[PDB]
RNA sequence: UAAUUGCGAUAACGAACGAGACCUUAACCUACUAAAUAGUGGUGCUAGCAUUUGCUGGUUAUCCACUUCUUAGAGGGACUAUCGGUUUCAAGCCGAUGGAAGUUUGAGGCAAUAACAGGUCUGUGAUGCCCUUAGACGUUCUGGGCCGCACGCGCGCUACACUGACGGAGCCAGCGAGUCUAACCUUGGCCGAGAGGUCUUGGUAAUCUUGUGAAACUCCGUCGUGCUGGGGAUAGAGCAUUGUAAUUAUUGCUCUUCAACGAGGAAUUCCUAGUAAGCGCAAGUCAUCAGCUUGCGUUGAUUACGUCCCUGCCCUUUGUACACACC
């Protein structure tokens, strides 16, 4: 069979699962390439995991990326933390532990919540406030 | 003969364990499972103020019920199919049998 | 005390009903205002609409009109396109 | 109302409950409505085990003068609980260590 | 969407329907300065005088003037939907009408002294100044008084 | 107009009427071993460069 | 090597496709094109008065080839936004039920979509091969 | 620079700028230095960190914002007047298209005319309204270099946002302006002016 | 603010005090044997029972 | 053929209407709570209680 | 210490409630058990492009495999773990390392003795006393009123704009609710600008409404520094629904009308990170009616990281002519 694994990024709601295998070197997000994400401003955002690794390690690899739940941003950010969780267990999974190492290294020297997910969740509200913290205006008069 | 017993309830440990010995009932005669699949548990949630007059400071609580349900796939004949849905009954469980 | 009177009550009625340039900016071309602009836009190093309308009175219509006609004639260069702001230089030789 | 809540509170000690409590609220002697608690042994009133071990009761009586509220908080023993916990989340019961006699020779015991 | 130099054609200020209008801003919010008219009524009038929605009310001409005014006027027989028009439906003529200029300010104060002759309560509380429409006058405007 | 440098080598906790403001020690870059205590309107750790735009400027204590 | 709408940006592709309906001329345009808003939740006409129709049939055939199959209600919903109840706050209403059906009929009559099981609508053989040819048209004017 | 193809282009312009050197879309955070060494540690600058946009955890610490770009804190600090809050996505369009009026109007790098100004505007000594019997009396009393630098970056964007309400001039390109004046020190620099008006109150009350 | 309370010192005193020669230094092996040593209602408490365990086993190896 | 949730709610409140019954017309018997046996063809409720024969 | 949390001291020892401990919820699991009421992948059939070998899809009776995402249940995991400074060198504090999480891991539930002459007999068939009890204060029927407006005050919703308005595009959540012998959630089709009307459909519900295709947001456009395309308050005319019945307009929709407001005085509110704030969604009441509330999610900041100056809280000492107790 292809040599493949499947990763998941998360941020907030948002979830995206993304298939990774051996080929020819394409990045498809709900079948569109990744020179299309939205925002645009995000879009290097999303290409800073190859950005900073190199394609090279990218030349033969298939990777599809499909996302659902949680907002525009949250997808994007969902985005890349699966590729890059990607590329790290393939190159653990199929090459060796020098490639995983270097490639951890590398993540982790620009950013951390590549390979690690947001830790940061809602807080739910509390009542006598709009939100979780705020309460309504206090009035003695 | 393929029968989809749908268990519901709000004790964990009773609805469980009811769940688990119709499976082991189920796999020592062998018929066909697909497991005791476990939907999730809904919240039947109520918010209401504490004070009954309108008084004191503007509280609120949520009052909560669970409610878990499961399912299990088997393909039994009828004479198997009477022992396991008589063997076993608990208090809370509601269980109903349907076909396919 | 805190009850006050009818009187102090119908005080209400007398409390009474007190309480406590434009531009002409371009908006339509004429031959002075053209003339001036094709001799002028080949300063400002930094060009805008609102760099337009400072510097030539123009009525920011206009402004988007004018850059993007002198885009076209290039002796602006854009170095960035927004549906809200545009960016353009000289297109100079020495930068 | 002094007797009938000893007599009760007595009962359920003698029944072999953990604790009890009865506090009867209301007129009473005098026209100024007070409470009258009658605790003995041990209860409980913060923690989860509220749930578990604490059957509290609440019940009306109406007599001539008005309405006397009765409630009745008995905390059964956690080791005679058929089923949940056996006793408190701070109870922590270390069994005795067996008695080790040291070694002097070793040996080898065949088969 | 071009450059070009206007020529002295183009007037600053000019008259329409006994109010003025204006002649630099474009058509549509210029003839929203006629009261009667607003933004989607100007805009649909534009439209059927197919007088160019980039061209300012300064520099057109007479005749698209006349056309567009003429549409206003009688917008029936141009093709308007009767739900489009402010008179849907008028008090004592089975018609659909399109009051504009001081003939809505006549028109609207025909409806309130009609109003008050027939001693509706909705007359009534025009005569008297107060909310008509069943607000709440216990807490807001009270300054207008 | 000309100013100082000094490093802070040591904090000795807050002062003022809200706790606000922070005393330390600082050292001058240039100028070495001659350490003053000062005033501080902000956060502050060990080992951090301030500019005084007077040396010699003391404050013990700040109601 | 294989063009599909989804390789192409969604605004250029949809621009791309209107002008082309535009040029074609052989898309049903509704008689109140020039006349009523697409909703009761905005409050002005469209400003590209004579192409917004061709703007809206092309953005629909991008969506329909993109999702399994949709209605009017979903097309309602997707082309509604948020309006004011005056000066209360913004709710969210959906498009106008006989603009967003009125292209899916008119899609229909070109024979873009075609009315298919389970309900609503779903990109046809000829419509799909057409969006793919309109995204080859684009990836070539694009160089 | 070696070009490496796939299946799914990726940008050769991409490739050239970002691939080689951890730089941004058009400027580099190389050769890029800070004029004080009061803030060396509290500008952050000499770091790769692309986009202006993260996620990452800066205020679980008091100090754990040291760490931020002052880039990112500039956008940051972009959307805070009411309705503008969140949108960082403004922001960063925003502080993006400052950036490129940076370049147009001059030579040198707009990450380095940031910092400059950022030094230069940033208040040394600050007046303490403290308590007292009766009267207030104002005290002068030293600022903390990550003072200076929060100071400093709510002057510039106070400044840029009450210039640019109720006028043409967009925030963008007011901000940029603000920028090249407090790079330079100009006194229609609203940052530099309230910087200097501070000091001088607090030299006053010494 | 991570002070340990009354119930899990006096039960880690209790438990050292008689499985001194069966108690370790590894905190995941006081870990696992509490859970057959000493019965605990809860693993919060468990995990602090043993934690503490060791601890103490760290001071009374210095003395 | 009801819902789920108003299935279990409606047992709910069959359970407090039962035991609030059961206590009003029970009280001198020392009832102390009921439960609810529900089989397929067959429910049964049982009273706990003091004065059993007296119940009967 | 967050703590009467403990370390210790000790005429007190031994205890109890409280805090803690506990429980729920949100975060970690490539580990277990699995899953046509959640999926993914491959092979079938088929669409389009490539024409090609590959790309994106449609189709569940194409079957097969798996549980990564999704659901669960059983568990593990965090115990300040490890290191280094620090403290009768203890309790513990701080920095660094790892880790999903290292502020009680975050947020809540429960929550002590004593008390208020706090609120409620307009929830109660829970009642004492008093009153009324048949042209009753019981009940019912009809129509008004609880909204009435010279004014004042308290929650709030919109705004005063280019970090914008408007028009087109991209367009992605979660909590949860829903009818059957009674009418709910309603998809799809058709008509109508629109509200809406009509024929059907799936769902007693992870299965259908609903990926609630939500908004804010992003991109392309128009404007233009001003009472302007901001604001739509007040009014007129008309169009439908809910309801026996809308008028003292329920609400929705169409056109027209377009008032104050130019960042708000003395004062005052809330708040430490997914929190403030913005933005909507679900549900509650409900035949219809949200600007309200309970929750949910999207976008998502600077400043704190301390103190007793203002308002106060807890402990000890102290003085007292205070005890209904500084009012």
């Amino acid at each position: 069979a292809v040599p493949s694994v499947q990763t998941f990024g998360k941020k907030k709601s948002a979830t995206a699962v993304a298939h990774v295998k051996a080929g020819k070197g394409l990045i498809k997000v709900n079948g569109s390439p990744i020179t299309l994400v939205e925002p645009e401003i995000l879009r290097f955002k999303v290409y800073e995991p190859l950005l900073l690794v190199g394609l090279d390690k990218f030349s033969n690899i298939d990777i599809r990326v499909r996302v659902t739940g949680g907002g525009h941003v949250s997808q994007v950010y969902a985005i890349r933390q699966a590729i890059a969780k990607g590329l790290v267990a393939y190159h653990q999974k199929y090459v060796d532990e020098q490639s995983k190492n270097e490639l951890k290294k590398a993540f982790t020297s620009y950013d951390r919540t590549l390979l690690i997910a947001d830790s940061r969740r809602p807080e739910p509200k509390k009542f006598g406030g709009k939100g979780a913290r705020s309460r309504f205006q206090k009035s003695y008069r | 003969i393929k029968i989809r017993i749908t268990l519901t309830s709000t004790k964990v440990k009773q609805l469980e364990n009811v769940s688990s010995n119709i499976v082991k009932n189920a796999e020592q005669h062998n018929l066909v499972k697909k497991g005791p699949v476990r939907l999730p548990t809904k919240v039947l949630k109520i918010s209401t103020r504490k004070t009954p007059n309108g008084e004191g400071s503007k509280t609120w609580e949520t009052y909560e019920m669970r409610i878990h349900k499961r399912y299990i796939d088997l393909e039994a004949p009828v004479q198997i199919v009477k022992r396991i849905t008589q063997i076993t009954i608990e208090p809370g469980v509601d269980v109903e049998v349907v076909v396919a | 005390l805190s009850k006050a009177a009818k009187a102090a009550a119908a005080l209400a009625g007398g409390k009474k009903s007190k309480k406590k340039d434009r531009a002409q900016h371009a908006v339509i071309l004429d031959q002075e205002k053209y003339d001036r602009i094709l001799k002028e836009v080949p300063t400002y190093r930094y060009v805008s609409v609102s760099v337009l309308v400072d510097r030539l009175k123009i009525g920011g219509s206009l402004a988007r009109i004018a850059l993007r006609h002198l885009e076209k004639e290039g002796i602006i260069k854009p170095i960035s396109k927004h549906s809200k702001q545009a960016i353009y230089t000289r297109a100079t030789a020495s930068e | 109302i002094r007797r009938a809540a000893y007599g009760v509170v007595r009962y359920v000690m003698e029944s072999g409950a953990k604790g009890c409590e009865v506090v009867v609220s209301g007129k009473l002697r005098a026209a100024r409505a007070k409470a009258m608690k009658f605790a003995d042994g041990f209860l409980i009133h913060s923690g989860q085990p509220v749930n578990d071990f604490i059957d509290t009761a609440t019940r009306h009586v109406l007599m001539r003068q008005g309405v006397l509220g009765i409630k009745v908080k008995i905390m059964r023993d956690p080791a005679k609980s058929r089923t949940g916990p056996k006793a408190l989340p701070d109870a922590v019961t270390i069994i005795e260590p067996k008695e080790e006699e040291p070694i002097l020779a070793p040996s080898v015991k065949d088969y | 969407s071009l450059v070009v130099q206007e020529q002295g054609s183009f007037q600053h200020i000019l008259r329409l329907l006994n109010t003025n209008v204006d002649g630099n801003i474009k058509i549509v919010y210029a003839l929203t300065t006629i009261k009667g008219v607003g933004r989607r009524y100007s805009n649909l009038v534009c439209k059927k005088a197919d007088v160019d929605l980039h061209k300012r009310a300064g520099e057109l001409t007479q005749e698209e003037l006349e056309r567009i005014v003429q549409i206003m006027q009688n917008p029936t027989h141009y093709k308007i939907p009767a739900w489009f028009l402010n008179r849907q439906n008028d008090i004592t003529d089975g018609k659909d009408y399109h009051t504009l200029a001081n003939n809505v300010e006549s028109k609207l104060r025909d409806d309130l002294e009609r109003l008050k002759k027939i001693r509706a309560h909705r007359g009534i509380r025009h005569f008297w100044g107060l909310r008509v429409r069943g607000q709440h006058t216990k807490t807001t405007g009270r300054r207008r008084a | 107009t000309p100013v100082t440098l000094a490093k802070v080598i040591k904090v000795l906790g807050r002062t003022g009427s809200r706790g606000g403001v922070t005393q330390v020690r600082v050292e001058f870059l240039e100028d070495t071993s001659r350490t003053i205590v000062r005033n501080v309107k902000g956060p502050v750790r060990e080992n951090d460069i301030l500019v005084l735009m007077e040396s010699e400027r003391e404050a013990r204590r700040l109601r | 090597p294989g063009v599909s709408v989804r390789d192409v940006a969604a605004q250029d592709f949809i621009n791309a496709y209107a002008s082309f309906l535009q040029r074609q001329g052989k898309l049903e345009v509704p008689g109140y094109v020039d006349i009523v808003k697409t909703s009761s939740g905005n409050e002005m006409p469209p400003q590209d008065a004579e192409g917004w129709f061709y703007k809206r049939a092309a953005s629909v055939a991008r969506h329909i080839y993109m999702r399994k199959q949709v209605g009017v209600g979903k097309l309602n919903k997707l082309y509604g936004g948020a309006k004011s109840r005056g000066v209360r706050p913004y709710k969210h209403i959906d498009a106008s039920g006989s603009i967003n059906r009125k292209v899916l009929q008119a899609l229909e009559k070109i024979g873009i979509v075609e009315i298919s099981p389970k309900g609503g609508r779903r990109i046809s053989e000829n419509g799909q091969r057409d969006l793919d040819r309109i995204a080859a048209q684009t990836l070539e004017e694009d160089e | 620079f070696t070009p490496v193809v796939l299946a799914t282009p990726i940008p050769e312009e991409v490739q050239q700028a970002q691939t080689e050197i951890k730089l941004f879309n058009k400027w580099s955070f190389e050769e890029v230095e800070v004029k004080d060494a009061s803030l060396v540690d509290y500008v952050q600058v000499r770091q790769p960190i692309f986009v202006a946009h993260t996620a990452g955890r800066y205020a679980n610490k008091r100090f754990r914002k040291a760490q931020c770009p002052i880039i990112e804190r500039l956008t940051n600090s972009l959307m805070m007047n009411g309705r503008n809050n969140g949108k960082k996505l403004k922001a960063v369009r925003i502080i993006k298209h400052t950036l490129d009026i940076i370049n147009v109007l001059t030579d040198q790098n707009p990450i380095q005319v940031v910092v400059d100004a950022i030094t230069n505007t940033g208040p040394r000594e600050d007046t303490t309204r403290v308590g007292g019997g009766g009267a207030a009396r104002r005290q002068a009393v030293d600022v903390s270099p990550l003072r200076r630098v929060n100071q400093a970056i709510a002057l510039l964007t106070i400044g840029a946002r009450e210039a640019a309400f109720r006028n043409i001039k967009t925030i963008a390109e007011t901000l940029a302006e603000e920028l090249i004046n407090a790079a330079k020190g100009s006194s229609t620099s609203y940052a530099i002016k309230k910087k200097d008006e501070l000091e001088r109150v607090a030299k006053s009350n010494r | 603010g991570r002070v340990r309370t009354k119930t899990v010192k006096r039960a880690s005193k209790a438990l050292i005090e008689r499985y001194y020669p069966k108690l370790t230094l590894d905190f995941q092996t006081n870990k696992r044997l509490c859970d057959e040593i000493a019965t605990i209602q809860s693993k919060r408490l468990r995990n602090k029972i043993a934690g503490y365990t060791t601890h103490l086993m760290k001071r009374i190896q210095k003395g | 053929l009801i819902s789920k949730k108003r299935k279990l709610v409606a047992d709910g409140v069959f359970y407090a209407e039962l035991n609030e019954f059961f206590t009003r017309e029970l009280a001198e018997e020392g009832y102390s709570g009921v439960e609810v046996r529900v089989t397929p063809t067959k429910t049964e409720v049982i009273i706990r209680a003091t004065r059993t024969q007296d119940v009967l």
